[PDB]
DNA sequence: TGCTAAGCGCACCTAATTTCCTGACGGCAATCCGC
C-alpha cells in the first residue's frame, strides 16, 4: 500500500473541499513562498505551518495519509528504523503538489476592485493554518468557539488529512464588547407602550377633548397603571413628532390646537409611551397640569 | 444554440422572510397589550421507551432517562399569542446575481417576461397570500386555538383582517377582495414594476390560558450538551425565517401524483417534502429537466409546469450545471 | 467635485456570515465594503455618479445565532440544510458543512463624492438599501438616511478601526504566535478578516463567474482591529476602511 | 405494509399546562386567594447514609451541612389550591411524522376503526376518573381532611367532586359528571370537537402551617434540592399531572395478580412496583406491528392500550 | 410664576474561631458521504 499509493496522494496547504465537499476535481494550492513576519497580516507562508496536508481522492490510495500520522510522527522525515516497502524512501517530499487548474460554483468567488476595473477571487480555504490555530488556541485562554459541524464521514470526502484529524476545529471568537449583545432589556426599550383605552369610544368624550371631569382619575391612573416602572432615558425614548399631533386633531377637525387644551400623552413619554394617535387625549391645561403633576409625584 | 445551462447560474431569493418574534397578549387587549415571552428550560425525568435490541431490552427497561429540555409557556393571565414578522419582496429578474453565458440571460429574460405577459406572477402571488391568510406558518401552533387573526399591512396601509380558521389549508382560494388586493401588489413587485415590496404580518393565535407555545428548534451540535434547544430572538422567543418561508412555499399543487395525494407540497427542486420521504416529482417533471425543455430545447410547457419553474426561480438557489473536472 | 459624509443610521442586519476559515464572529470588511461597491453600482446605475472610497463601521448591537453554555463558551447554530447541488441532490438529508451566521445592528459612515451630494442623494440610497444584503443577510429595517457635518452628528456606537501595531510589536515567532500573544495581552481586541492574497497568478480559469474578467486564486488574509467609542474619536478619516491593492495583495486598510 | 416508516411520530392529545400553587381557607375558597412561594431551607445533619467501614470509623459523628428547600403553607391558611388546565386534541390530527402515506392512511382507517367501535369514551372516563380522584396530588394527597376538585370547561363549571370517596384502584362509569365530561372529551378525541380546554381547580384541607410538596426539579452535574417556581409561586411540572393522568391501564397480562392501574408506557414500565409489565407481545411496539403491518384484529382491551400511546405520543420509529 | 446664594460632611482601632458540606440510578431513538 504505502509504496504503491504515493503517485496519486498530493500536497496541499489549500484544499477546495473545506468550504464544500461536493467540489469537483482535485483543486487546490501549495503556498510555499516566504515569511514576510512585519507586514501586518498572517498569510499561510507567516504563520508557522509546521505539518503540510496530503489530500487524496480515492479511499485506496489514503495509505501515506495513515504513514505520517503515526506517533513515534513520520513526520520525523525532515529515527531511522528500516525494512519492515522501498518507494516510500522519503517520496513523501516530492509529491505531485495540487495546483488550481479550474473553478467551479461551490469554491466561492468573489469581486474585487483593482483600479477602476475588477478581479475575479475564488476563495480558496487553508487546511494548515485551521490545523495550526486549532492546536495553539487548545493550549491558550484567548475567546474561542468549536465549531461541531463536520462528521466524519464529510471530513473523509473532503480527502484532506488535517481535516479529517481536526474535523470539529477550534477557531478564533471575533464578537463585539459584551456590553453590545442583544438581551431583552435592550429589546423592551425599542418597543413603545400605547394606551388601553380607545379616545373614540371612551363615555364622556367630546369629540377629542375630555368633558367630564372624574375622568382624569381613570386618564391618571391609566397613565401610572401603564408604565410606572418603565421610565426611559433621553435616547431611548420615542421622538416628538409633529404630524403625530396634526393626525390626532384631524381626527376630529380642529385644525387649530384648541386654546386651552393641549396634547397629553396619557403613558408619558419619559416613562415608556408611543407617539402615536392612540397615546394622546386634548384635555384641558388646568386638568393636564393636574396630570403632569400627579406623574411627577407618582 | 444554447446546449446547456451557465457554468454558475445562481439565484437569489425573491421573498425574503425575516426571524419572527413571539409576545403574549390578552384577546380582549390585543391591539394595546403585549408582553414578552420566555424561554424556560424544563429537565425530564423519563424511562427508556424506544426501541432497542431484544439483548438491551433485559439491561434497560427499567432505567431512568433523564433528559434536558427547554419549553415555552403563556402565562396564567393571558391567553393569546403574538407573532410579527416580515417579508421585503423583491422583483425575479433582478435576483439573478450569477450568470456566466449571455444568451442563456438573454432566453430566461424573455421567458419571464412572457411570463409577464400572460398571468404575470399573480396566481403564485394569491397562493402566497393564501399560505399567509390561512396561518400555515403557525406549524404546531395552528393546533388548539379558538381565535386565528391575521393582519397585513404593506407600506403603511393596514388591510382588513382574516379570519385564518375559514381558510382550508389544501384548498387555495382565489375570490377574497383583501387578498387579491395584496396579491396585485406582490405580482407587480415580482414583474419589476416596483423594485421593493415591503410586507408586515402579525398574527393573534387564542390558544389558552397557560398552553404550550411552540417555537423553532435550533440544530446546534454539542457533544456535552444533547437536549430541546429552542430559539430565542432578542432574549424573547420566535421562528426562524426558513420554517416561514417554507410555509409560504407550500403552494404546490401541480405536481404528477396530485390527484392521489391531495395536499400541497412546498416547491423544491425535485419534489422533495420533509414529511413524505418519497421524491414528489423525480424525474419528467423535475425542475432541472422543466427548465431545460422551456430554455434550450424551445417548446411550450403548459401553464402548470410555467408556474413550478417560476415558484422555483422565486425560490431562488445554484441553478447551475452538473460541474465537470 | 463635492465631497460629503452619508451615515446609514442603524441598519438591523440579519442571519449574515460569520466564517472565515478561523474566524467566528464579526463578517469580514470586505463583505461590508462590498456593501458600499454594491450601492455605488446600483446608484450609478440610476444616472447618479458617486464614488464611494471609504467606509466607517460602528457596531451597537449583535447576537451570535446560536447559545452560550453554562462554560462560558459558544455554540453555533445552522439551518437545517436543503437540497444542495451535485451528486446527492435527490436524498431528504443534505450534508452539514462549516457555516456560522450572526445579527448585526451596524451604522455606516459612507465617504462620498460625486457631482452633487444632496438629500435626493439619501433618498436615492434609501430606496437602493432596500434591494441589497449586507454579508450575506437581510436588511430587516433601517433607522435614517441622513448627511453628517463633523463628529457629533454620528451616534453612540464603538467603531472598528486597523491595529496592526499591535501585532507587528508582539511577541515573537510566527504571525499566528504573535497574534495569539498580542490578544491575552489586550482583551479588547478582535481578529479580523481584512482581504486576500492571491495564491496564482492573473489568468482565465475555467468556470468563472463572469468568463471576461480577470481571474486570480486567493487565501484570506487576517489581522487584528479595535473598538473605540463615537465620542472618543479624533479626526475621523482613522475610522474609514478603504480599498488597497498592489501586487498580490487584495487589502483593506484604514490609512 | 412491510416496517414501520423511518421517520414517524406522534404529538400529544392531552396538553396539560404548569400548575401553580395558591393557599386559601376552605370556608372562604371561593372568594380568597395567596401566592405560596418556595422558601430555603438549610439543613444540619448526622451522616447517616451507609458507609463502608473504614469510612464509618472516621466520619459517623461529623456533622453533615446541607442545603435543601421547602414549601408550608401560613399559619392562617388550611388548604391548598392547585391549578391547570388540559388541552384535548384530536388523535388522527396528532401524527407530526410519517414518511409512508399508505402507512398514514392505514393509521387513520384503524382510529376510524375504533370511533366506530368506542368513540374514545372507555379511555375518556378513565381520564376523568383520574380527574375526579385527585392523582395529580402525589404526595399532598396523604393526609387531607377533605379534597374538592372542580372542573370547568368554556364558561360552565361542574358540579364538584369528592375526591376522597373515589379509590384509586377502581374506574367508575356510573357517574354522571364523569361522564358528561368524557362525552366530551370523546368527541374531542374522535374528530367532531376540534379542541377541548379543561380547566381545573383543586382545593386540599390539609391543615394549617403543613408542608406542601412541589415537584423537584432534576439535577444533572456534581446537588440540592431544588424545587419547582411556576411564576414565582411554587407549583408541579406538567410532566407530573399527566403521569398521574395516564394512569389508566388495567389491561397488562398480570392484572389478575398485580390488581392496580399503571401509567401508560411503551414498555409498560412502572417505577412503583419496579417491574416491567409489558416486556415482549404485549408492548406498543409488537401491537402496532400487529395491528398495521399484518392486519390482525386485536382484542379491545390492546386496542385501548394502542389509542392511549396514541393519546401521549412519541418517537416510534424505524431505522 | 417665581421658589438663594457660600463654605464642607473626621481623625483610630479592627471586623473570630471548630466541625462539615449525602447516599442511588440514569442522561434516547433518526438523519445530516461524493465518487
Amino acid at each position: 500500500g504505502l509504496f504503491q499509493s504515493i503517485d496519486k496522494n498530493h500536497l496541499a496547504t489549500h484544499v477546495a473541499k473545506f468550504t464544500e465537499t461536493n467540489s469537483p476535481g482535485n483543486i487546490g494550492a501549495y503556498d510555499i513562498l516566504s515569511s514576510d513576519m512585519n507586514c501586518g497580516y498572517l498569510d499561510t507562508a507567516n504563520a508557522g505551518w509546521k505539518e503540510p496536508d496530503i489530500v487524496t481522492n480515492d479511499a485506496k490510495y489514503k495509505r501515506p495519509q495513515g504513514f505520517v500520522a503515526m506517533e513515534m510522527t513520520v513526520m520525523e522525515h525532515l529515527s531511522a528504523e528500516l525494512r519492515h516497502y522501498d518507494e516510500i524512501r522519503d517520496g513523501i517530499l516530492n509529491m505531485p503538489s495540487m495546483q488550481p487548474y479550474r473553478t467551479n460554483q461551490f469554491i466561492k468567488q468573489v469581486f474585487f476592485p483593482v483600479g477602476g476595473s475588477y478581479h475575479l477571487l475564488s476563495i480558496l480555504p487553508s487546511t494548515v493554518l485551521n490545523y495550526e490555530v486549532s492546536d495553539r488556541l487548545y493550549r491558550s485562554k484567548i475567546p474561542k468557539i468549536r465549531l461541531r459541524l463536520l462528521s466524519s464521514n464529510a471530513a473523509s470526502t473532503t480527502g484532506s488529512r488535517l481535516v479529517s484529524k481536526n474535523k470539529w476545529p477550534l477557531v478564533f471568537q471575533a464578537l463585539p464588547p459584551k456590553f453590545l449583545e442583544k438581551n431583552l432589556a435592550k429589546a423592551l426599550d425599542k418597543e413603545y407602550l400605547l394606551p388601553d383605552i380607545n379616545i373614540d369610544e371612551l363615555e364622556g368624550v367630546d369629540n377629542g377633548c375630555l368633558i367630564d371631569e372624574a375622568l382624569l382619575p381613570l386618564i391618571i391612573d391609566e397613565g401610572k397603571r401603564k408604565g410606572e416602572g418603565n421610565y426611559r432615558p433621553r435616547h431611548l425614548r420615542d421622538e416628538r413628532k409633529e404630524e403625530t399631533v396634526q393626525a390626532f386633531l384631524d381626527k376630529y377637525g380642529y385644525c387649530n390646537i384648541p386654546v386651552g387644551y393641549e396634547v397629553h400623552h396619557i403613558v408619558p413619554l419619559s416613562q415608556g409611551g408611543a407617539d402615536s394617535i392612540k397615546n394622546m387625549i386634548m384635555l384641558s391645561i388646568e386638568h393636564h397640569e393636574r396630570v403632569t403633576e400627579a406623574h411627577a409625584s407618582y | 444554440t444554447l446546449k446547456s445551462r451557465p457554468e454558475n447560474l445562481s439565484f437569489a431569493r425573491c421573498l425574503n422572510t425575516t426571524e419572527a418574534k413571539f409576545w403574549q397578549t390578552d384577546f380582549l387587549k390585543r391591539h394595546t397589550f403585549k408582553l414578552p415571552l420566555l424561554i424556560t428550560d424544563k429537565a425530564v425525568l423519563a424511562s427508556k421507551g424506544h426501541e432497542m435490541p431484544p439483548d438491551k431490552l433485559e439491561k434497560e427497561i427499567m432505567d431512568p432517562n433523564p433528559q434536558k429540555s427547554q419549553s415555552c409557556t403563556l402565562s396564567t393571565e393571558c391567553d393569546t399569542l403574538r407573532i410579527d414578522f416580515g417579508i421585503k419582496v423583491l422583483p425575479v429578474k433582478e435576483s439573478m446575481y450569477s450568470c456566466s453565458d449571455y444568451n442563456y440571460r438573454t432566453a430566461i429574460y424573455q421567458k419571464i417576461d412572457e411570463y409577464i405577459a400572460e398571468d404575470g406572477f399573480l396566481t403564485l402571488a394569491k397562493r402566497y397570500v393564501n399560505n399567509i391568510a390561512n396561518a400555515r406558518f403557525l406549524w404546531r401552533n395552528r393546533k388548539g386555538a379558538e381565535i386565528i387573526e391575521t393582519i397585513v399591512t404593506i407600506e403603511d396601509k393596514e388591510y382588513p383582517s382574516f379570519n385564518s380558521k375559514s381558510f382550508n389549508l389544501d384548498t387555495f382560494v382565489e375570490d377574497n377582495a383583501t387578498i387579491n388586493e395584496i396579491a396585485q401588489q406582490i405580482a407587480d413587485t415580482f414583474a419589476g414594476k416596483r423594485e421593493y415590496l415591503n410586507i408586515y404580518v402579525t398574527c393573534f393565535v387564542k390558544i389558552g390560558c397557560a398552553m404550550e407555545v411552540y417555537p423553532s428548534q435550533e440544530m446546534t451540535f454539542d457533544d456535552d450538551d444533547k437536549g430541546k434547544k429552542l430559539f430565542k430572538f432578542e432574549g424573547s422567543a420566535g421562528m426562524h425565517s426558513q420554517k416561514i418561508n417554507n410555509a409560504l412555499r407550500t403552494i404546490d399543487t401541480w405536481y404528477p401524483d396530485y390527484t392521489t395525494y391531495e395536499f400541497p407540497i412546498p416547491v423544491e427542486n425535485y419534489g422533495a417534502a420533509r414529511s413524505i420521504g418519497i421524491p414528489f416529482r423525480p424525474d419528467t417533471k423535475s425542475f432541472y429537466k422543466l427548465i431545460d425543455r422551456m430554455i434550450l430545447k424551445n417548446e411550450d410547457l403548459p401553464i402548470e409546469d410555467k408556474h413550478y419553474v417560476m415558484a422555483i426561480l422565486i425560490r431562488g438557489g445554484m441553478f447551475s450545471k452538473k460541474q465537470e473536472k | 467635485m463635492m465631497k460629503g459624509y452619508i451615515l446609514l443610521e442603524k441598519v438591523n442586519i440579519e442571519n449574515a456570515n460569520a466564517f472565515n476559515n478561523i474566524i467566528v464572529g464579526i463578517p469580514a470588511i470586505t463583505s461590508f465594503l462590498g456593501f458600499a461597491r454594491a450601492l455605488e453600482r446600483k446608484l450609478n446605475a440610476k444616472e447618479i455618479a458617486i464614488r464611494i472610497n471609504g467606509v466607517g463601521l460602528e457596531f451597537h448591537e449583535y447576537e451570535l445565532k446560536g447559545y452560550k453554555n453554562k462554560r462560558g463558551q459558544y455554540v453555533t447554530s445552522c439551518p437545517l440544510p436543503g437540497s444542495i447541488p451535485g451528486q446527492n441532490e435527490k436524498k431528504l438529508d443534505a450534508h452539514i458543512m462549516n457555516q456560522a451566521y450572526i445579527d448585526l445592528n451596524m451604522s455606516f459612515l459612507l465617504e462620498v463624492e460625486g457631482p452633487h451630494v444632496d438629500m435626493s442623494t439619501c433618498k436615492s440610497i434609501k430606496s437602493t438599501m432596500e434591494t441589497l444584503r449586507i454579508a450575506g443577510g437581510i436588511i430587516r429595517n433601517y433607522k435614517k438616511i441622513r448627511l453628517i457635518d463633523t463628529l457629533a452628528d454620528i451616534p453612540y456606537g464603538y467603531f472598528l478601526t486597523l491595529r496592526q501595531d499591535n501585532l507587528n510589536d508582539a511577541a515573537g515567532d510566527d504571525m499566528l504566535d504573535k497574534m495569539i500573544h498580542a490578544l491575552q495581552q489586550e482583551d479588547t481586541l478582535v481578529p479580523i478578516a481584512v482581504g486576500f492574497k492571491a495564491l496564482s497568478e492573473v489568468g482565465h480559469v475555467e468556470g468563472q463567474r463572469d468568463p471576461e474578467k480577470d481571474h486570480c486564486f486567493v487565501e484570506s488574509i487576517f489581522s487584528l482591529g479595535g473598538f473605540e467609542c463615537s465620542k472618543i474619536l479624533e479626526d475621523i478619516n482613522s475610522c474609514l476602511w478603504r480599498y488597497k491593492t498592489e501586487e498580490g495583495l487584495y487589502l483593506c486598510t484604514i490609512i
